[PDB]
RNA sequence: CGCUACUACCGAUUGGAUGGUUUAGUGAGGCCCUCGGAUCGGCCCCGCCGGGGUCGGCCCACGGCCCUGGCGGAGCGCUGA
RNA sequence: UGGUGACUCUAGAUAACCUCGGGCCGAUCGCACGCCCCCCGUGGCGGCGACGACCCAUUCGAACGUCUGCCCUAUCAACUUUCGAUGGUAGUCGCCGUGCCUACCAUGGUGACCACGGGUGACGGGGAAUCAGGGUUCGAUUCCGGAGAGGGAGCCUGAGAAACGGCUACCACAUCCAAGGAAGGCAGCAGGCGCGCAAAUU
RNA sequence: AAACUGCGAAUGGCUCAUUAAAUCAGUUAUGGUUCCUUUGGUCGCUCGUACUUGGAUAACUGUGGUAAUUCU
């Protein structure tokens, strides 16, 4: 079937090879797993020794971390927007290593607002819902009170995350193989690689 | 055209040789496992389901 | 082939395990165990060839099967067991042990021991690695792994291996002026001391070894088994001290016992 | 800006680039910690891989990388592939029936690291074994000693 | 130059021939993906046979609440293969 | 913590994840049977083995790589690159390293030191014959590697096969048939036909 | 006995058609992989009906089809 053999390419002089034995089992391909965005759909292939390969056909979810907070959550996967390898794959929503895909943000806020307790992603209207006014203003003691403030010296980002977090998602880059391990995690863009990204999103519309 | 016709409370088997258009209508355009009422095999079977 | 192979033709067997050519096409091929296989003795070679118990590799499984043999104090009945360098065999129907070494000639030799003696084996380390929770982890040229072992033992070295318990008693380590044994190459079956070892960064070292006649050999660092720390053996030696003789002193001793036989 | 070149982002990957700081320690300097290694047997690292910028995953120095095997020597004959060159070794072959020798070559294709500048055609280079890094290359650059006519 | 024979060469022309390549057009069969659902179960709704407890009017009768073994019929109800 | 000439090694810490086509964490078998308690029980404890299992190490390997080395032929002097030829970046696939494949890029790579093409009554070596000293010729053949099972191709199972005394098709042959179907592979041991100067017992 | 389960059947034996840096030989590497089995090490390290849980299938007993199969 599919072959990844070396005997079948030309030599670096340029001329060609004459075969000495046939196809042989070890040196097998299979067809791409094209992973896309929807219910979860998993596949599983016998491999060489008897081991597994789990073969992502359909993800929707996957672990991302946020490096500098170091918070990794277990979050939803919305759309591919960038791919360097190729446009097609983002035409048609294809999950690889590397891609740059668009997450939610919602558990990143629920941890930034219960760890430094401190407004984010919110708009200026100053709408409130009790739950979010008690988790923010929770009545704290001398001591509690004297390490959230020591933690609200740190609490400080970029604009370009704060923006994200408004429009109420994350741009992360994939990490894992969706095709090989049968999961999509990877860690969310920030720095000067999400600049990078961000000019490269734009400058392809 | 023969019938093998197994009693399972019984478990009780018959070979049957049918020559008869009329007793084999029912059974034709039929698929397998499907409930038929054996009636036109005679008068003995007045009631069985097959 | 489409997978391991299961035969060993006779001529193609170890040239140490002494066979002949006309006895028949196949060789006992060894079974995979704690020695290589062209650095092992089959229990059938050294049960019916060596000792001369058996005449057919029949008897030697009616011996095997009646649990009369032991290796290393456990008891084998696989006729083929690759059985190797300082191991320990044991008939406690005749009374017997005996320990493989190699004699001078780079074959292993019928050397019988005391039953007290046969209660130790020297072991040289291989492998030093810690493994989950911290915990070192001692690796044997024999495929002996053992816990804790002392922090002062490294690679090299020997260790003194009571069969019993499994557990590591003292060791020797590899310094120059220790007793050691080649158990490969040319020089294999051959005894002396230590003089100084090369380092070759990226490749392998060589080591510089005398006997105590005076003659000097060198042979590779993984062909070194380090038996006694200066010049006392650990363990008890063959007839030959493993001081090798040339041809012409062998012809002048072979005459000499002639001469004086009658 | 001139290291980003592609269309994927170039970055060395054992390097965390995005740790937050305190506005204190912005304002000093946006200096990266450099990521490299000794390669052993008694090469040493130049100063262009430490204090450079370039991203190179195949370079034996910052890359990813295992120099084990032959150390070879070549001259350099042709520089105009991308981060590889051509080099060729030269000896003599014994032919048994005359007693005598004939001249033979050979050629190799070898990776060549940006650390590595002002290396001209003709000049000595000691090449070390590494794994297969494309169809034809299995060796990389080392070292680079100039030619007997350098001024 | 005239007799007698052989081998090797050209070359009207097309046959018996096979073998090896490829341009285009079809293309068996396996494998992968997306569908498909003959059929086989389990869970709910009733009914009558049967065994354990307890509750109720209670005196060797009959219902309530749970379990428990089988049997017959529904629901394009649910689910698994 | 420990190690290498060299780790992006081993070990440690933190935040999460952990596939329904699903990692482990024993509902298995035999032989001898005994010590203990406010006890006669739900009685408690106990010795050797057999089988199984996640993960390390070892053994038997296998598979990809490095350097050097092969017979004639120029009446074969330029070849490769549309359909990957040489290299770069990111991926896919694969047990892994890699134009193995894909997309986007650079214009590369080899060659009188004989490339490329053609021929071989070419499987390669350990070896054999002849030989003063050099050398010439042979090696299908019992040992070590390779390949194949009439020719191609595609697979299932399995740790391991692109297996053929396994399966599925096409191509060429070919067996039984009640014409509806069914079954094939001696370059295994004998043996038969054919071929030939040329080779043994069902 | 038969049958279910487990293992082996990828070894051995034959031949030399293909194959000209290919195979192969010496020398190195896997710090770039997989590995049945043997040998040794782990196997209360997880803080969340059990005095042993469930439904089937052969062998067997009976009824059959086809000219024909190690068909069913
Ligand atoms: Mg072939
Ligand atoms: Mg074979
Ligand atoms: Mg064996
Ligand atoms: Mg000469
Ligand atoms: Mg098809
Ligand atoms: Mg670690
Ligand atoms: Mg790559
Ligand atoms: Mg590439
Ligand atoms: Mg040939
Ligand atoms: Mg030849
Ligand atoms: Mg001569
Ligand atoms: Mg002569
Ligand atoms: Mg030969
Ligand atoms: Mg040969
Ligand atoms: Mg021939
Ligand atoms: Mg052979
Ligand atoms: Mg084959
Ligand atoms: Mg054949
Ligand atoms: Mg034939
Ligand atoms: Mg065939
Ligand atoms: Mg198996
Ligand atoms: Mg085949
Ligand atoms: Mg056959
Ligand atoms: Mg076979
Ligand atoms: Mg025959
Ligand atoms: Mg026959
Ligand atoms: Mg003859
Ligand atoms: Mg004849
Ligand atoms: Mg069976
Ligand atoms: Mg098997
Ligand atoms: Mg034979
Ligand atoms: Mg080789
Ligand atoms: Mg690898
Ligand atoms: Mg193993």
């Amino acid at each position: 079937g599919i072959s990844r053999d070396n005997w079948h390419k030309r030599r670096k002089t340029g001329g060609k090879r004459k075969p000495y034995h046939k196809k042989r089992k070890y040196e097998l391909g299979r067809p791409a797993a094209n992973t896309k965005i929807g219910p979860r759909r998993i596949h599983t292939v016998r491999v060489r020794g008897g081991n597994k390969k789990y073969r992502a056909l359909r993800l929707d979810v996957g672990n991302f971390s946020w490096g500098s907070e170091c918070c990794t959550r277990k979050t939803r996967i919305i759309d591919v927007v960038y791919n360097a390898s190729n446009n097609e794959l983002v035409r048609t929503k294809t999950l690889v290593k590397n891609c740059i895909v668009l997450i939610d943000s919602t558990p990143y806020r629920q941890w930034y607002e219960s760890h430094y307790a401190l407004p984010l992603g919110r708009k200026k209207g100053a709408k409130l819902t009790p739950e979010e006014e008690e988790i923010l203003n929770k009545k704290r003691s001398k001591k509690i009170q004297k390490k959230y403030d020591e933690r609200k010296k740190n609490a400080k980002i970029s604009s370009l995350l704060e923006e994200q977090f408004q429009q109420g998602k994350l741009l992360a880059c994939i990490a894992s193989r969706p095709g090989q391990c049968g999961r999509a995690d990877g860690y969310v863009l920030e720095g000067k690689e999400l600049e990078f990204y961000l000019r490269k999103i734009k400058a392809r519309k | 055209m023969k019938l093998n016709i197994s009693f399972p409370a019984t478990g009780c088997q018959k070979l049957i040789e049918v020559d008869d258009e009329r007793k084999l209508r029912t059974f034709y355009e039929k698929r397998m496992a499907t409930e038929v009422a054996a009636d036109a095999l005679g008068e003995e079977w007045k009631g069985y389901v097959v | 082939a489409r997978g391991p192979k299961k035969h060993l033709k006779r001529v193609a067997a170890p040239k140490h395990w002494m066979l002949d050519k006309l006895t028949g096409v196949f060789a006992p091929r060894p079974s995979t165990g704690p020695h290589k296989l062209r650095e092992c003795l089959p229990l059938i070679i050294f049960l019916r060839n060596r000792l001369k118990y058996a005449l057919t590799g029949d008897e030697v499984k009616k011996i095997c099967m009646q649990r009369f043999i032991k290796i290393d104090g456990k008891v084998r009945t696989d006729i083929t067991y690759p059985a190797g360098f300082m191991d320990v065999i044991s008939i406690d129907k005749t009374g017997e042990n005996f320990r493989l070494i190699y004699d001078t000639k780079g074959r292993f030799a019928v050397h019988r021991i005391t039953p007290e003696e046969a209660k130790y084996k020297l072991c040289k380390v291989r492998k030093i690695f810690v493994g989950t929770k911290g915990i070192p982890h001692l690796v044997t040229h024999d495929a002996r792994t053992i816990r804790y072992p002392d922090p002062l033992i490294k690679v090299n070295d020997t260790i003194q291996i009571d069969l019993e318990t499994g557990k590591i008693t003292d060791f020797i380590k590899f310094d120059t002026g220790n007793l050691c044994m080649v158990t490969g190459g040319a020089n294999l079956g051959r005894i002396g001391v230590i003089t100084n070892r090369e380092r070759h960064p990226g490749s392998f070292d060589v080591v510089h070894v005398k006997d105590a006649n005076g003659n000097s050999f060198a042979t590779r660092l993984s062909n070194i088994f380090v038996i006694g720390k200066g010049n006392k053996p650990w363990i008890s030696l063959p007839r030959g001290k493993g001081i090798r003789l040339t041809i012409a002193e062998e012809r002048d001793k072979r005459l000499a016992a002639k001469q004086s036989s009658g | 800006a001139d290291i980003q070149t592609e269309r994927a982002y170039q970055k060395q990957p054992t390097i965390f680039q995005n740790k937050k700081r305190v506005l204190l320690g912005e304002t000093g300097k946006e200096k990266l910690p450099r990521y490299y290694k000794n390669i052993g047997l008694g090469f040493k690292t130049p100063k262009e891989a430490i204090e450079g910028t370039y991203i190179d995953k195949k370079c034996p120095f910052t890359g990813n990388v295992s120099i084990r095997g032959r150390i070879l020597s070549g001259v350099v004959t042709k520089m105009k592939m991308q981060r590889t060159i051509v080099i060729r070794r030269d000896y003599l072959h014994y032919i048994r029936k005359y007693n005598r020798f004939e001249k033979r070559h050979k050629n190799m294709s070898v990776h060549l690291s940006p650390c590595f500048r002002d290396v001209q055609i003709g000049d000595i280079v000691t090449v070390g074994e590494c794994r297969p890094l494309s169809k034809t290359v299995r060796f990389n650059v080392l070292k680079v000693t100039k030619a007997a006519g350098t001024k």
